[PDB]
């Protein structure tokens, strides 16, 4: 009466109850208490946890359908699929995963139903569970919001199915579909998987991506760090894509050192030497060698 | 020493006694209420957008009625024009929010503490 | 719980370096301002053991 | 009578006093301290036994501060001392 | 008085309850009115309170409530002063309790106009501090001043400047009922200043010489109900070396003619 | 609700409130004398149940209440006593959002320091000097 | 000395700034003006 | 449900006067005065066209938590943490009833629609029912644990609904003085309520959290999510607007029926002020719903007023149909 929301003190009555082995006092107790207090976690739990001890499997579900009701947080939901996983009815944790997505629809619980499926079900659920996830995400969030998260682990799925074509679908799809400031992990597990499963033009086709991508960044901090220069300008002559070579030593020229010292000047100058020479030796343009002289 | 303590759990008000009138507690006074008068507003509700116009109407005429809108003894001295620049206060009077800086502290201690 | 309610009386009854209290309610305040003040009182603690400086 | 040299019992007793009764109570810490008054047991405080005084010996940054402070607002010591740092008697002495 | 505490504190909790995340144990929080009174007490002490690692909402709480408190604190200042002025009052409690509210407030407006010398320097420009030096050299130079010097060993008179000292703060003891310790002592060394009166001479003029710092002068206020002044409270032994010099300066101006006839309270 | 509803409202809890009103006034002011002129009396129908032990049925009653006189210059009967207010209505279900995910970082910015006071010290305490003079700025305090 | 900003400064150009330290009226003069009769004469109600 | 549009509110005058913080505030019914109660013990009256100052009333001996003028009678009512409540005639400007019988400090008062009776709440945990003339207490509403904090009446059932520190809600039954609901949704201390003037709901504040109820049963409506701060004021207009205003000196405009949050400000501290001084204690519209009058802890009133340069395309509602789960 003088605390009536004090959890410590609920907790001091129900366990006198119980070690005094008034069974029947401690779960009106516990009713009353998870009554008062429904957003309380620990008397849900100690609820459950007293259900269980009593060996009343049945009226553990029912404290716990109780608290679905009430729609905890994500440690209740899985405490009760652990429940029917440790009591082997893997339906019945399936069905509490479609509960539990359509309350906490976050890439977390999808991707736990995911390893469950993959646990305890088929590939064909695994992967319904995956496609499920990416259009539920997509519905509510947006086409952009859809996480790299899930198209990782989709495309691991099948890569250890040993459906590389599928995992390779997804890593593409993926890749092609999301912001890269969001994609950067998609990106590096798909070239941790070409260079696992992929040929070899794949391989250095994925890691000039990578390689680019890491280089652009850098040049995006530090627009005037010419080794980085130099070493994005020869990333981008191996790769041999002539207007993007000479796209990359246009913005290197534009990056004018304001600073008038020669030893600035260097490199810069030796940055104008190494375009003459690209357009010397590989593209063969002569006037534009010539123009660069000039 | 626990005797003199604060006050954590202050007194809850209670419902009164119920029981037989013989204790006089508060003498009968000013029993009769007024009520507003002709002239007196009050049970005078106009509009909404009418009470804004009033508003404003009264407010322009504030701000614009604010507006106006219809060898010398004197020479033998070793310090001179001292108090150039002194009398020129009093433009804006300012309210300072801290009391102990305020002109009226001020003006109290200079008073009374000599 | 009660094995651990002896065991921290027990090595809150051992005293290790100077007696700074002068009864065991002392005692249990004066570790909890330690536990609190001790990362701001440094250079003051190095003076009280030193005998100079700030 | 109340006075007399500060021998090492009397600051020991002092400091222990102090812990007891803070540094608001001088009246106490003297009634602990029956040879001395409450404004001499506070004085020992503030000039030889608070934590923050220096009693090393001075450095060459410090002799210059105190000889152009004392060139500066002369005789005046307790307005000199806290600019260089120590007690108005160690920058006097 | 006891009823503002009540509310002021009800008032603090109340924000501190209503500021905390839920979730945080909230045991301690009465720990937090200790540090509003604690607050308070700094505030009327003129030191400055800072908690080290108290978290910063729960300083801005103590801090807005102590400005509070210290606003109604000194507006009952006001108002009890202006009763006590006019004569309103007669109540010496209120009498007392008021005086130690204005010799707090002074102190502090004291405290802060000593800081602001120091910030912001000298109010007296050089130039006019120049001028002023050099106004009263031309004079003593025009007047023909001799500088007072230093009391001799063997001035001739001083046994008569050190009794008329000695006989001025004897007469500050005159009607004492009840003395206190440093009221026996200076009895005690006005007596000892007596009997040896050669030694304290000694001593006085070594003093004179020797000494540039001092004790500490307690300070309180005499109340007139039209205003209060402050009282100085100085160590004996360097009240008697100041009535020495007192006597010796004036006797000195006096055969000196250091003040003209405009100088008033003349003799 | 329209005007209808609120002047129906108005007049049931101006009755109930008039009625608390005169109850009040009356305890205020006891009305000198407490006896009345209009004392008449009160006809209950009075149809009874069975009985204790019997089931026959028996006779319909008529009663005349009549309010007792009492004697004007009487005080009250009974001293009055303090018994504790009894507990509250049922508490009802705590009906809150999901409770708010902290970090052992927000408990530890929560935290309160231990008040030493410079001046209090209820308990008699002896505090290490250092942390009596912890929370002073006058080791802060710099001038130039 | 000057120790905080002006309230020009603090609350910018378009806000008004009113300092009212005194009432505009006194305590004698009613905030809603009472009905007065004003009778100077001893006119009969109606006719007689 | 989309926003309407509104103008964004801006700060036209600052009143200075007071020497303590502003914590109560009452527009007489014919919109030409505005009462502020404040911490210096008093009652000023203000002109509200040209914000300047026409009376200073004393009369409690503390702060002076709660003033409202009455639409029948030429009343005003203060009531103040020195335990008074005192009626005013405004024909005499003097004070001539007490309503006595709090045990502490008297936070809030207002008076009935349609009845002659007055509400207080306090900090002995219960609000009182007075009635007006013969200064009698005729329903101690009981049931909080704490300080009722705020409090508002109604002109049909539920005719009292108080807010509390104890974090709680209770709709009561005025004839019967009976609760005939409680409300827990709060986590904390509820300091602020408001009625909306044509629809038959209303608003609760406490820390970070607006609650919108149906009347009379009290069904959970909506949530103004997005002011993280002690709330000590709500305000409504009869054009759907909500002020929130909070005790570190946050501001927010709403629109009353989408939940939609138009307008986040911070108010300014007067010069000398701590910025630990910054806070809204107070807050009333005018009687047309064109000024916003606030009480700070600064000590000062400052009117706000909407933007007229301002434009649905100036000022576009940022407002899409949200799309994911608000974990209720």
């Amino acid at each position: 009466d003088v605390h009536p929301n004090n959890t410590q003190l609920w907790i001091r009555y129900i366990e006198a109850e119980l070690k005094n082995r008034n069974i029947n006092h401690a779960r009106n107790l516990l009713d009353r208490a998870v009554t008062r207090l429904p957003r309380v976690s620990k008397l849900w739990y100690k609820y459950v946890y007293v259900m269980e001890m009593l060996g009343d499997i049945p009226g553990t579900r029912q404290v716990f359908d109780r608290w679905m009701k009430w729609e905890p947080d994500e440690d209740a939901w899985n405490a009760y699929i652990k429940l029917e996983k440790r009591y082997g009815e893997y339906e019945r944790a399936r069905q509490i995963f479609a509960a539990y997505t359509q309350v906490h629809p976050e890439p977390r619980t999808w991707l736990k139903w995911a390893k469950f499926e993959e646990e305890f079900g088929t590939a064909d659920m695994v992967r319904d569970v995956f496609q499920s996830a990416i259009q539920y995400i997509a519905e509510t969030l947006g086409d952009d919001a859809v996480d790299e998260r899930l198209f990782i682990a989709f495309a691991r799925f099948e890569t250890r199915q040993k459906e590389y074509e599928r995992a390779r679908a997804i890593y593409k799809f993926g890749l092609d579909n999301l912001p890269r400031s969001r994609s950067m992990q998609l990106h590096a597990q798909y070239t941790t998987f070409e260079k696992q499963f992929g040929d070899k033009e794949g391989v250095e086709d994925v890691v000039l991506t990578k390689r680019r991508r890491l280089y652009e960044e850098q040049v995006k901090e530090n627009p005037k760090n010419y080794d980085v220069w130099f070493d994005f300008a020869r990333l981008e002559e191996m790769g041999g894509d002539p207007d993007r070579v000479r796209e990359v030593y246009e913005r290197a020229i534009a990056q004018v050192p304001p600073t008038q010292e020669k030893r600035h000047w260097r490199r810069y100058i030796f940055l104008f030497l190494f375009y003459a020479i690209w357009e010397e030796k590989d593209a063969k343009n002569i006037e534009r060698a010539r123009a660069i002289y000039d | 020493t626990t005797a003199h303590r604060p006050t954590f759990d202050p007194a809850r008000g209670k419902e009164a006694l119920r029981g037989p009138a013989y204790h006089q507690r508060l003498l009968p006074a000013y029993t009769t209420l007024k009520f507003r008068q002709p002239g007196q507003g009050g049970a005078a509700d106009k509009s909404t957008r009418d009470l804004r116009a009033e508003l404003e109407a009264a407010e322009a005429a504030h701000y614009a009625k604010l507006k106006g809108a219809p060898r010398r003894w004197d020479e033998d001295v070793v310090f001179k024009n001292q108090a150039r620049g002194t009398e020129d206060k009093g433009k804006r009077k300012e309210f300072v929010n801290d009391l102990l800086r305020s002109d009226f502290h001020k003006r109290f201690m200079s008073k009374y503490v000599r | 719980s009660l094995k651990r309610r002896r065991e921290k009386l027990a090595k809150s009854g051992e005293e290790h370096g100077d007696v700074t209290y002068i009864n065991e309610k002392n005692k249990q305040f004066n570790a909890k301002l330690a536990r609190f003040y001790n990362k701001y009182t440094a250079e003051i603690r190095d003076s009280f053991e030193r005998g100079t400086m700030v | 009578v109340k006075g007399g040299v500060w021998t090492n019992i009397e600051d020991e007793i002092l400091k222990a006093a102090v812990s007891k009764y803070g540094l608001n109570q001088w009246a106490r810490v003297s009634s602990l301290l029956a040879r001395k008054t409450p404004k001499q047991c506070k004085a020992r405080w503030n000039e030889w036994l608070d934590p923050s005084i220096k009693k090393i010996e001075w450095s060459r940054e410090e002799d210059e501060k105190l000889l152009h402070l004392a060139k500066l607002m002369p005789t005046q010591w307790r307005t000199i001392a806290p600019i260089v740092g120590r007690t108005a008697n160690q920058c006097l002495e | 008085e006891s009823h503002f505490d009540l509310e002021l504190r009800a008032s603090v909790m109340a924000d501190l309850m209503d500021m905390m995340p839920e979730g945080i144990k909230q045991s301690k929080v009465n720990t937090v009115l200790q540090h509003l009174s604690e607050a308070w007490r700094c505030w009327k002490s003129n030191i400055p309170w800072k908690v080290p690692g108290l978290p910063a909402p729960i300083e801005n709480i103590i801090l807005r409530y102590v400005k509070a408190k210290a606003d109604w604190w000194i507006s009952v200042a006001h108002y009890n002063r202006e009763r006590i002025r006019r004569g309103a009052t007669v109540d010496k409690t209120v009498a007392k309790k008021n005086v130690g509210r204005l010799t707090r407030l002074w102190l502090k407006a004291e405290q802060e106009r000593q800081h602001n010398h120091m910030k912001d320097g000298p109010y007296v420009s050089s130039e006019e501090a120049v001028a002023i030096y050099t106004t009263t050299v031309h004079w003593l130079e025009a007047r023909k001043f001799s500088p007072i010097p230093f009391p001799s060993v063997s001035y001739k008179h001083d046994t008569k400047i050190l009794i008329l000292a000695l006989e001025r703060l004897r007469e500050a003891y005159s009607t004492k009922g009840r003395l206190n310790q440093s009221q026996r002592e200076e009895l005690a060394l006005i007596e000892q200043a007596y009997d040896s009166p050669g030694t304290t001479l000694e001593r006085i003029k070594r003093f004179l010489l020797t000494q540039r710092a001092f004790k500490e002068v307690g300070i309180d206020m005499n109340d007139n109900y039209s205003t209060i002044n402050p009282v100085y409270d100085v160590e004996p032994i360097e009240k008697i070396s100041d009535a020495y010099l007192d006597q010796y300066l004036w006797y000195q101006a006096d055969q000196r003619h250091l003040f003209p006839n405009w100088v008033k309270p003349s003799d | 609700p329209s005007k209808e509803e609120v002047e129906a409202t108005a007049e049931r809890t101006k009755n109930a409130l008039a009625a608390l009103v005169s109850g009040a006034l009356a305890a205020q002011k006891p009305k000198n004398v407490q006896v009345n002129t209009k004392r008449e009396a009160t006809f209950v129908k009075y149809t009874p149940s069975a009985q204790m032990g019997n089931n026959t049925k028996k006779q319909e009653r008529i009663i005349k209440i009549v309010e007792r006189q009492r004697d004007p210059m009487e005080p009250p009967k009974f001293k009055h006593k303090k018994i504790p207010r009894g507990p509250p209505s049922p508490p009802p279900p705590v009906m809150h959002s999901p409770p708010r995910k902290l970090t052992a970082e927000d408990q530890e910015a929560w935290r309160i320091p231990p008040p030493v006071s410079m001046w209090k010290n209820p308990k008699g305490f002896t505090i290490p000097l250092d942390k009596r003079l912890a929370a002073d700025g006058r080791q802060l305090q710099e001038v130039q | 000395k000057q120790y905080y900003p002006t309230a020009a400064q603090v609350f910018g150009e378009g806000v008004e700034t009113l300092v009212q330290e005194e009432d505009a009226q006194p305590l004698t003069q009613p905030i809603i003006a009472p009905v007065e009769q004003k009778k100077f004469s001893i006119q009969e109600a109606d006719l007689p | 449900p989309r926003p309407d549009w509104h103008p964004p509110w801006k700060l036209m005058r600052v009143i200075s006067g007071h020497l303590g913080w502003v914590r109560a505030l009452a527009v007489e019914p014919n919109n030409q005065w505005f009462a502020s109660g404040a911490g210096d013990r008093t009652i000023k009256i203000w002109d509200l066209a040209s914000g300047q100052l026409r009376l200073t009333l004393t009369g409690h001996i503390s702060t002076v938590r709660g003033l409202a003028v009455s639409p029948r009678h030429p009343y005003m009512f203060s009531c103040g943490e020195d335990k008074m409540v005192k009626c005013w005639d405004l024909e005499t400007n003097k004070v001539i009833r007490h309503y006595h019988g709090h045990l502490s400090g008297v936070y809030t008062l207002k008076l009935h629609p349609t009845l002659d009776v007055l509400v207080t709440g306090g900090r002995d945990g219960v609000a009182r029912v007075w009635d007006m003339r013969t200064r009698s207490n005729v329903h101690v509403l009981s049931g909080h644990t704490g300080t009722v904090a705020d409090l508002v009446c109604q002109e049909a059932d539920p005719q009292v609904i108080t807010g509390s520190l104890d974090s709680t809600v209770r709709m009561w039954d005025l004839a019967a003085g009976k609760t005939m609901g409680v409300l827990t949704h709060h986590k904390k201390g509820v300091r602020a309520l408001v009625t909306h003037p044509t629809e038959f709901t209303f608003a609760t504040a406490s820390t970070g959290s607006i609650k919108q109820w149906k009347c009379p049963e009290g069904a959970f409506m909506q949530n103004f999510e997005g002011h993280n701060a002690i709330i000590n004021t709500l305000a409504v207009n009869d054009q759907n607007v909500l002020f929130s205003g909070g005790d570190n000196g946050s501001m927010s405009f709403w629109d009353w029926k989408s939940g939609y949050r138009f307008q986040s400000l911070d108010t300014t501290a007067q010069p000398g002020s701590l910025d630990a001084e910054l806070g809204i204690m107070s807050s009333t519209f005018d009687m047309s719903g064109a000024r916003l009058i606030t009480g700070e802890a600064d000590k000062t009133i400052k009117i706000w007023k909407e933007d007229t340069t301002a434009t649905p395309e100036t000022h576009p509602i940022e407002w899409k149909p949200s799309l994911v789960r608000r974990k209720y």
